């Protein structure tokens, strides 16, 4: 009855009658005006949205609730002061309104060293010794935890983040900002498991956290840190003449924080509308309703577009006739701000329900930060589907596709821990994306108590349209993923991925010869993948359409690709996220190269008998997703 | 708006046009009209309107079955009334219709001829086959292969040829079609007329609906359960079993049973029966039961809350699932199946699941959302049993349970041998459940009933986590009723008329139900 | 056209023109008479198995071909002797032909102490403490390779196994047998995953290994043990009368072995028949090929009742006009000596491809041994579907139906770590049978040289008739997984399952509330999962049988089972048995409560920090189970 251009028309339609703007503003009102996770103000809203979803009369409306252990800064309030050699001498520098979750609250002393972003490259190229000293470093590089994960690394004592003017031009220096130090997701007081009242919260502790003890600092107070310090940065940091590289032998910085744990009683507000083929599969979208801040742009926006998307296609099922395949459910997650906890509750808690069920996960927070050009990262068998509606949606400023870069596969970038879409790729192997019409530096009050909807509206002028377009982009993922019996996941895709591994990999292929190892097994297990993908690919080709029967046993195969680069190997607990291409740790491809980087300088920081099973197990993952992907349990020729 | 109907033969598709062009005349007065959709049988009927092809066409009660499971999904509407429209029925009578001195009797059927009106219709497979699944031969499964074998020659509507070549000995191909000479009640008594069958199953107005003549009856005979004969004129004296009557299905989800029922109710007075003499709605010059079946005098509206399996009730949605299954009740083994106590909120299915564990699996729980939920359940089989209260027993009573148990609130010496007057909470139960029912909820009583408070180390069955969780807390004991008390007997005889006079206006979903048939 | 009873006595007639022992004798024959892992012998069979597939003209047949290590006794025999307590002293006991496999091969010295069967019962019942000393234990209580471990537990030096008297009535007291102590599956130096040269066989070792040296010895050698030990051993045990608890302060013995690793080439011989309906659904069937000695009863048997099914079923099709629904795959594993190391290796290696493809495993080894009564130990799903077959299957001696206890559920065994169907459950997540015309007292010689096809057809006269309704039982669990649409898994067996696992859990109530804990949520849990499968089994009745696509969303359902109970929380290669039920290690439901235990007295031995996890991971782990059983992911209640 209704096809894809009267399902792209019709929608159109809808985007255009949508008003988005006084919809962002009402989630800004005083009510919601502070939105901290737990919050009472955090509940109203969840109350609103829920209440607003049955409003839409959508098939079913539910919401699940956690009591998951967050961190906050109560009455003992932190301090960075500078100290003298014999005790606490000099001056206090400030008093840190904004704290890092997740914090150490351990009091510490000691030389401080600028260690820039945090990133794994920069402590490399340090001629300073971070062993035993308190490091200082600019946010936004690398996720906050990641900057202290580095840091533990090379045995810190400390970290303090701060925002530059250079990389965050903003006029009040005395302003502070928000984060966490949690390396992974979820409530890290219970990893692997959901924070629900019937795992009775047994004492379990995530590797994630890291004992050093973390702080946020305005840019005023780092300022006052470098007037002790001396050694100008380096130029090849993009960074303010302010900078100063290490401090004085007669001074030294002391760090006193005392951030205490807090359970919180965790909302997660759901809504779906039922497909008509086949109701057990679904697309999953979700969006952060909490914030540090005021968020009108960490979560105001996407909770905005949330709202909006779920009325968008209820009133297109329920008055247009839209007839969709497979069912959509509409998330919103709290707790964001801790880390996707909300989210990866979730996937921790239904794993086993939306196993092979969820075959793609749409993410709608920070979509709206810029104006100048358009982001997107995700799992390349959303690729091809991203680069079809690229060139269908129009820039909301320039009356241009959003499709230019025809290279721009290759220009995407890893999904990163701080996303709501890495746990769904990463740990739940479900195909994800978050696109973002982005600017080419990051949004200046992310995390501040400066993220108004005053703020938002003067920095991006016409943000109806650009939320509208927004909208448009992924409420073409949904009706391609649910429109019709082909599902829009590109496998072949992997393809590039794979190549692009083993020819990294190719380079090394003296070190290879060197140990008993021949890489021609790799070879062959990316050869017998693309022959996986080329049979699956004509056998789609050469069958019946409208034939329910072949098309069920095919599709299946497709959503078990996204399944089968989950390592089989590595404990979900210690190691959640298990995807090869997407997760983290040793067993990834990535790790696997890393490791042999050591290896060619000689020195011992290679793990020789740990290569040998990251090269065995990641040649076998990638083999068993070939076989499972063509030719049968016995149709398989190796 | 138009209601699409569905046809099946070229028969029923002239007597569908005709059905379309009268109508026409004098409507649309406010909306209804009708269309016509071409099916080679019933069951491209019901596969039709699940893919909104059609939305209505009348069905057998045996037939209503095969509507409802996955993924027809049908729910009956309207459903056809029998004998008068001032005295109306809704339960036609199954009979066995056979030649006059024959021999044969309903225990002696091997060897002989028969015709059906339909593969898994009521009085022409379901009845007349019901009683000698457990009497056939084995194998039972296929239940096909065993009617083949038991008698010589048959014809059965509707059965795959192919597999099963005996079952289509006297009509070939066994045409589901209006077309095929034996096909119905008129069609399985024409199957008998003819000196093809030796007996045929159908209705008791069969024989008024092909013979006229009271002489030319007289020829044929009825047989009767109890492996007699008798004159086919006693119909009610001497029949098989009493089925659900014809009634028309549609989608539980967007069928439109309002939109049904008014032209239903409108075909009836303008080309029903004895109403007009251009077009009649249950007699046809083109073939005989078309649409809808001649014998039938009417249409009523079926309630909102009864689903397929409601209409037909336990009695009968169980025989035909024991019947397609060839599950044959052996003699009570006093074994006693487990049993499924039925929780209503959250707080009633945590003590229960508490209990469920203590009493060593004797009792399960099953959960429903409102109070009447549960009653639904314990009448399909999904639950066994209850606790309710004075007014809900009155109407669970009016759908077919009888209670067992009353709690008694007064402490004495012999709590369960004397039972209190009162009304008291009584727990209600399905029939044949009665017996277990009575059995181990009153070994719990010796296990976890009148118990010191040692309640946080053992478990207690009458205290609660917040106020009458399952039973009420005050209850000492669950007296046992020695007497086969029903609904009416169990609540005295004031009581029952004040709960029917409050129910008159006060009218529930269940009630209206229940007081359907 | 051919329905059950069309089949079930199309399947008879075919049984009955079957002469088994015409063809185990032909597998007795000089050219199979070594049957060695990894031997020329064994190849040789390989080959003969292969070629008679072929021969059956079944769809397909292939083979994988393994690089596993084992362990032989090289030109170093090893030797078990007397000492003294300054030095070598007094007399040699003896050289055994027959070793043990994994054997630590490490030469020890000490106290001897009779440790009867090495049970971790007969452990706690010593009054002898074990710590530092030479145990000796009889063989069939606990698989070999648990005795070592229960050993290794309380602190031992070395192990003894011999075959007593009363519980193996041989009469040669000179013989010597095999086995393996290696606590677990697969090869053991790869763990987890394929021993294929893709992987490049990597340095890894499996936690099954044991470092105490093993040895087996004759009824001779023990006995003349015993002459230098003191101390009548307990009525307690049935043993000989030769029996001696300890040995005297003057003389101890000392164990020496040396046992070499050996690297082969191991076969695994498949055959499959494709389904008609389903082709990518299978059911597996296996059987040992290999034997260290004649084993005509290890192997003999079960290869001759796999080559005859595969005949059977393949006339069955081609001329029969046998049409199944799903595929059959029959399996000659090798290397099963050593842990069912050959079939291991193909679970490890194709797990993705298996996935949700295979339903159920059908194991043909050691199923003729006695004539008295009738074992099975397998997978509650299966319960069903062997009750309704045993009363189907006459017993080949007495005119009686298989079926005769009718509480024969409740008597029923776990799966043991040596037998073939262990991986399958545990590991897999397939359910699992393995059914035996078993005796009272277990096979004489099953691991010895007297495993000959003379000994076999002594023992057992009507050998024939016994293969014949063996080949039956299995032939009937096929007929009835493959034949129809309905799926033979009944779900609704797991509910007395789990009701005994609550119950046995309920009686520390008390214990569980003088801790921060409540059993509540155990009870919902087991209630959640009783509603679900009730639901499911109201769904098959009110579906349309005829419906391909309605019973094909159900009988995934059904699948899926087996898998929900594997723990999704432990390493797959740390700890490979997952499953919750019939797994390994402290996840499992049963070291639940063995943990547990300890609490009631008030040591040290119970962890508690443990436990609150066990409960909590295992209570979701049943509740997950639940929630995918029934509900979707949206009409869940709790
Ligand atoms: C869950 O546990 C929290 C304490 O962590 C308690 O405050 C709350 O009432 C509990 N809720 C339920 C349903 O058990
Ligand atoms: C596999 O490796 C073994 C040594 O472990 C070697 O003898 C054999 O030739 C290799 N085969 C292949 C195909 O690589
Ligand atoms: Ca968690
Ligand atoms: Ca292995
Ligand atoms: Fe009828």
């Amino acid at each position: 009855r209704l096809y894809w251009d009267d399902l792209k028309r019709k929608l159109s339609e809808k985007l255009d009658s949508t008003d988005f703007t006084s919809t962002i503003k009402l989630l800004n009102e005083n009510s919601y005006v502070p939105r901290e996770a737990g919050s009472q103000k955090d509940e109203n809203l969840a109350l609103y949205v829920e209440n607003q979803f049955r409003e839409f009369k959508l098939s079913k409306v539910w919401r699940d609730q956690h009591f998951v252990k967050i961190q906050v800064k109560d009455s003992a309030q932190n301090s960075v002061i500078i100290v003298d050699k014999n005790g606490r001498l000099v001056y206090l520098v400030e008093n840190p309104g904004g704290y890092v979750a997740y914090s150490k609250a351990a009091t510490v002393t000691g030389k401080l060293v600028h260690a820039n972003f945090g990133t794994k490259k920069d402590f490399e190229d340090l001629y300073t010794p971070v062993n035993g000293s308190i490091v200082i470093v600019r946010a936004g590089k690398i996720t906050f935890a990641e900057k202290v994960a580095n840091a533990e690394s090379l045995n810190a004592i400390g970290v303090l983040i701060y925002m530059d003017q250079t990389k965050f031009p903003i006029v009040n220096a005395e302003l502070s900002f928000f984060g966490h130090a949690h390396l992974g997701t979820g409530d890290p007081y219970t990893p692997g498991f959901p924070s629900f009242n019937h795992t009775q919260f047994p004492p379990s502790r995530s590797s994630g956290l890291p004992n050093i003890p973390v702080q946020t600092i305005s840019r005023a107070a780092a300022e006052k840190l470098f007037g002790n310090m001396e050694g100008d940065c380096p130029s090849d940091w993009k960074t303010d003449s302010t900078c100063r590289m290490v401090t004085s032998e007669s001074k030294n910085v002391k760090l006193t924080v005392s951030n205490v744990l807090k359970e919180i009683k965790i909302l997660n507000i759901f809504g779906v509308i039922k497909g008509f083929v086949e109701p057990d599969h679904y697309v999953v979208v979700g969006a952060q309703r909490d914030a540090w801040g005021p968020g009108a742009a960490k979560s105001g926006v996407g909770t905005a577009l949330l709202l909006k998307l779920a009325q968008m296609f209820s009133d297109m099922v329920l008055k247009d006739g839209f007839q969709p395949s497979r069912s959509i459910i509409f998330a919103s997650w709290s707790a964001g701000d801790f880390g996707s906890v909300g989210a990866t509750e979730w996937l921790e808690g239904y794993l086993s329900s939306l196993h092979l069920k969820a075959f793609t996960y749409i993410n709608l927070d920070k979509a709206v930060l810029g104006t100048s050009n358009f982001k997107v990262s995700a799992s390349p068998l959303l690729y091809t589907l991203i680069e079809k509606t690229m060139q269908n949606v129009k820039h909301p400023v320039t009356g241009q596709f959003l499709y230019q870069d025809s290279n721009w596969a290759s220009k995407v970038e890893k999904l990163t821990l701080d996303n709501a879409a890495f746990p769904f790729l990463a740990y739940s192997g479900i195909p994800a994306v978050s696109f973002c019409f982005c600017e080419d530096t990051d949004y200046p009050y992310l995390g501040t108590t400066m993220d108004t909807y005053k703020e938002l509206i003067e920095r991006i002028p016409e943000l109806n349209k650009v939320a509208r377009a927004a909208a448009e982009v992924a409420g073409q993922f949904v009706i391609k993923l649910t429109h019709d019996v082909e599902l829009n996941l590109d496998y072949e895709r992997y393809n590039s991925q794979l190549l692009s591994f083993v020819r990294d990999l190719n380079q090394y292929r003296a070190d290879i010869k060197e140990m008993g190892l021949s890489l021609q097994w790799l070879y062959s297990a990316r050869g017998d993948f693309f022959r996986a993908t080329s049979r699956l690919t004509t056998d789609f080709g050469n069958a019946e359409k409208t034939d329910r029967f072949v098309m069920k046993k095919l599709n299946d195969r497709v959503m078990r690709v996204e399944y089968h680069f989950l390592s089989p190997y590595v404990s979900p607990k210690e190691s959640p996220f298990r995807h090869v291409f997407w997760g983290s740790g040793s067993h990834t491809l990535p790790a696997l190269l890393e490791n042999l980087k050591l290896r060619k300088q000689n020195n011992g920081a290679f793990n020789e008998t740990l290569f040998r099973n990251q090269l065995a197990l990641a040649t076998w993952t990638i083999q068993g997703a070939a076989n499972a992907l063509s030719g049968d349990v016995w149709d398989i020729d190796n | 708006k138009t209601v699409r109907w569905c046809a099946v033969s070229e028969h029923e598709a002239t007597k569908c046009q005709s059905f379309r062009d009268h109508m026409k005349s004098v409507i649309p007065s406010d909306g209804p009209s009708v269309a016509c959709v071409k099916k080679a049988s019933y069951l491209d009927c019901i596969r039709a309107i699940a893919a909104n092809e059609a939305d209505a066409v009348t069905l057998d009660a045996g037939l209503v079955y095969d509507a409802y499971l996955a993924p027809n999904n049908l729910k009956p509407v309207v459903a056809e009334f029998y004998g008068s429209k001032e005295d109306p029925q809704t339960f036609y009578y199954a009979v066995a219709v056979v030649k006059k001195d024959s021999g044969f009797q309903m225990n002696q059927l091997r060897g002989k001829k028969s015709c059906h009106t339909g593969l898994g219709r009521s009085a022409g497979w379901n009845i007349p086959i019901g009683l000698l699944y457990c009497d056939l031969p084995e194998p039972r499964k296929p239940l096909e292969k065993a009617v083949a074998n038991f008698f010589s020659g048959s014809c059965a509507p509707c059965a795959d040829g192919t597999d099963f070549p005996q079952l289509c000995q006297l009509c070939p191909g066994c045409g589901c079609s209006t077309l095929n000479q034996y096909f119905g009640y008129s069609g399985a008594f024409k199957c008998l007329k003819d000196g093809a069958g030796d007996v045929a199953f159908v209705k008791h107005s069969t024989i008024f609906e092909n013979l006229a003549n009271k002489a030319d009856r007289d020829q044929y005979e009825l047989l009767c359960l109890d492996n007699t004969r008798k004159p086919v004129d006693e119909y009610k004296d001497c029949h098989l079993a009493q089925v659900p009557s014809h009634t028309v299905v549609a989608r539980s989800m967007g069928g439109k049973e309002d939109l049904i029922w008014e032209l239903l109710n409108q075909a009836q007075e303008h080309f029903g029966k004895d109403k007009s003499k251009e077009f009649q709605l249950f007699s046809s010059p083109h073939g005989k039961d078309l649409l809808f079946k001649d014998s039938a005098h009417g249409f009523l509206k079926v309630p909102p809350r009864m689903d397929a399996k409601m209409y037909l009730g336990y009695e009968y949605v169980t025989a035909i699932r024991n019947l397609r299954e060839g599950t044959c009740p052996e003699a009570p083994t006093d074994e006693c199946k487990p049993v499924k106590w039925c929780a209503l909120s959250h707080h009633e299915r945590l003590k229960c699941d508490e209990w469920s564990v203590n009493s060593v699996g004797k009792i399960e729980c099953v959960s429903a959302e409102t109070t009447e939920d549960c009653i639904a359940k314990i009448m399909n089989g999904e639950a066994d049993a209850m606790s309710l209260d004075g007014g809900f027993v009155y109407i669970a009573g009016k759908c077919g349970l009888v209670p067992v148990l009353a709690e008694n609130y007064d402490k004495s010496d012999n709590c369960e041998d004397t039972p209190e007057a009162g009304p008291n909470h009584a727990v209600v139960t399905r029939k044949d459940k009665e017996a277990c029912v009575h059995k181990i909820l009153r070994q719990q009583q010796h296990l976890f009933g009148s118990d010191v408070t040692d309640c946080s180390g053992n478990f207690c069955l009458f205290r609660s986590e917040t106020k009458d969780l399952l039973f009420r807390d005050d209850t000492v004991c669950l007296a046992k009723l020695h007497d086969r008390n029903t609904y009416e007997k169990y609540l005295g005889e004031e009581y029952v008329k004040a709960v029917g006079n409050l129910r008159k206006c006060s009218t529930s979903s269940l009630l209206e139900a229940c007081t359907f048939r």
